[PDB]
């Protein structure tokens, strides 16, 4: 139902060690389509989906120009914060800005993004109603006055609602088979003694897309919270994702626990018990 | 497709 | 200025079964600054030729990498993922565990 | 079902400013029932609830006692810690601990704790099993050698299933009025335009203990995630516990929006609507 | 050495309603190192005597403490929470919103 | 009830 298109930009000084790294990624949803690295041995915009192998070579060097000229401008922006901030030439800073626009479930635009942050905290966003500026302190709202006399709100709000949605809506349908057609989760639960009187299950679920999954546990129907560990999400490289869910159980109980799944990729949700 | 090149902060 | 340390998790992209290509996974995240470090370990010596993902990021700012190699996982070779960054004393080596 | 008591240390080196500092505070379940500051005006073990404050003065004596020790065992512990990694003698640095046992549905022994981090990153932590232990580097795996030969883990498994559990018990007989009786939450659903086409729904839970919790956004009972907003699990500061949910939804569909709230005390899970 | 900002959040105890009294809240979490400086402020100035609960950490060893201080909400008196912190370069401010 | 002062690192 929704979908998003989401770029990422980093940018590294390391002063003394040359001109600061500029790294972007590009996604719809949560697969990858481009990449670009002022550090590459051949900095070009680079395809990282099939989906946008046919967009030409008009498409892959204009997406190119930009990202070196993103590279210098925030190579500025990294030199106009050191000095916001009074702080020394030697030290290394991070620049971070994601924006992009979120699709809302009747496929129109919902939300738009355009946030940044600065060694790691928030610095500047701009707000849902794509008009106005949360900045963090002082030094942000010397960047907010530079940017309203720009109208930077209205030439975000023209990029959000127009050439953003445009474009994901086309990359939508290029690689529809795989960026609207979730893949269910395939679990299974497993079973490790831990002492001479308890034991844990693990509820897995893999092969998932896209990345937003529950996994949760059930004892006679009743959930089970204290004692459940649950890793992070994490990619499993071919472009689905996986997790786990593990909980502590007396030994003998084990039949009276269900692991409970919730997918965009399944009918229902799904209720699953330890089979020996 | 990216944005147009950004103003400096 | 923010200084976060990667979690670390050490993973196959299949179930493992031995005799059977896969791909060995090394997943970093929640860190913060960006320069990482990581290598894949066979039977406690670097695996050459390790391929990673690009440079991204979470909501909260905090940067993940994924490393992998592909890999035919047997009875008894050992594998694990070490990393440094700036918030770790010495290398933090996580062995792969096939039900992990 | 499940109840916990756990502990709380922290203790503060700050070199050139006195001797460190050692805090610590004791929790069952969500409540806390006794702190001990070393930088109080007179430092003493206090109550926190009123469910301990029928233990006399020989109980609170000791357990002022050991807190004291406490302090200054945790003061060696950070001078040990610094000659392991070879550190300066005018940095900071912090030691945390966190033990106790965790009962299970049952009202027996499932799990016990003992970990420890040095400067926020994971040290050294027993195992669920109460026999072994997991050291993150060549320093931890110095302080194991010393544990394994003080039988330490023997004597964790020794506290853990005895005296910790114990006195669990007893404090949730004591305060089980307030312990053992959840309180659902009190819930509403606020409504606000963002843009001259969309608004934000936010869904409140509010008075409710334990903390865990669980609020969703659901649209035609479909789940809503990518604009979906949650802050934090936070104290009302009266033994209860906050939580809210928001989505950004196309104005007009917001009939169409329900909010799901799971918690231990409502009987079953539960759906709300904005009333307009 | 891990250093993390804190969130904060500045609440009513209940829901706000002019002229019935009630506790002003600001939650400060997910931060280290442990020192931090907190104060309540009405109408830009710092209230005294505000109180706080006991240094305590999550299970992710962040650090998280909550002040308070009864008030009597009005319809034009304005509340925030100031936080500084090592992370922070100045002191952050965040207003009371009554719905938030 | 807390543990009876425990051993040092």
């Amino acid at each position: 139902c929704s979908h998003s298109m989401r770029y990422f930009y980093t940018a590294v000084s390391r002063p003394g060690r040359g001109e600061p790294r500029f790294i972007a990624v590009g996604y719809v949803d949560d697969t990858q389509f481009v990449r670009f690295d002022s550090d590459a041995a051949s900095p070009r915009g680079e395809p990282r989906a099939p989906w946008v192998e046919q967009e030409g070579p008009e498409y892959w060097d204009r997406e190119t120009q930009k990202y070196k000229r993103q590279a210098q401008a925030d190579r500025v922006s990294l030199r106009n914060l050191r000095g916001y901030y009074n702080q020394s030439e030697a030290g290394s800073h991070t620049l971070q800005r994601m924006y992009g626009c979120d699709l809302g479930p009747d496929g129109r635009l919902l939300r738009g993004y355009d946030q940044s942050a600065y060694d790691g905290k928030d610095y500047i966003a701009l707000n849902e109603d794509l008009r106005s500026w949360t900045a963090a302190d002082t030094a942000a709202q010397i960047t907010q006055r530079k940017w309203e006399a720009a109208r930077e709100a209205e030439q975000w709000r023209a990029y959000l609602e127009g050439t953003c949605v445009e474009w994901l809506r086309r990359y939508l349908e290029n690689g529809k088979e795989t960026l609207q057609r979730a893949e269910h989760p395939k679990t299974h639960v497993t079973h490790h003694p831990v002492s001479d009187h308890e034991a844990t299950l693990r509820c897995w679920a893999l092969g998932f897309y896209p990345a937003e999954i529950t996994l949760t546990w059930q004892r006679d129907g009743e959930d089970q919270t204290q004692d459940t560990e649950l890793v992070e999400t994490r990619p499993a490289g071919d472009g689905t994702f996986q997790k786990w869910a593990a909980v502590v159980v007396p030994s003998g109980e084990e039949q009276r626990y269900t692991c409970h799944v919730q997918h965009e990729g399944l009918p229902e949700p799904l209720t699953l018990r330890w089979e020996p | 497709k990216a944005y147009n090149v950004t103003q400096a902060f | 200025m923010i200084q976060r340390t990667p979690k670390i998790q050490v993973y196959s992209r299949h179930p493992a079964e031995n005799g059977k290509s896969n791909f060995l996974n090394c997943y970093v995240s929640g860190f913060h600054p960006s320069d990482i470090e990581v290598d894949l370990l066979k039977n406690g010596e670097r695996i050459e030729k390790v391929e990673h993902s690009d440079l991204s990021f979470s909501k909260d700012w905090s940067f993940y990498l994924l490393y992998y190699t592909e890999f035919t996982p047997t009875e008894k070779d050992e594998y694990a993922c070490r990393v440094n960054h700036v918030t770790l004393s010495q290398p933090k080596i996580v062995k792969w565990d096939r039900d992990m």
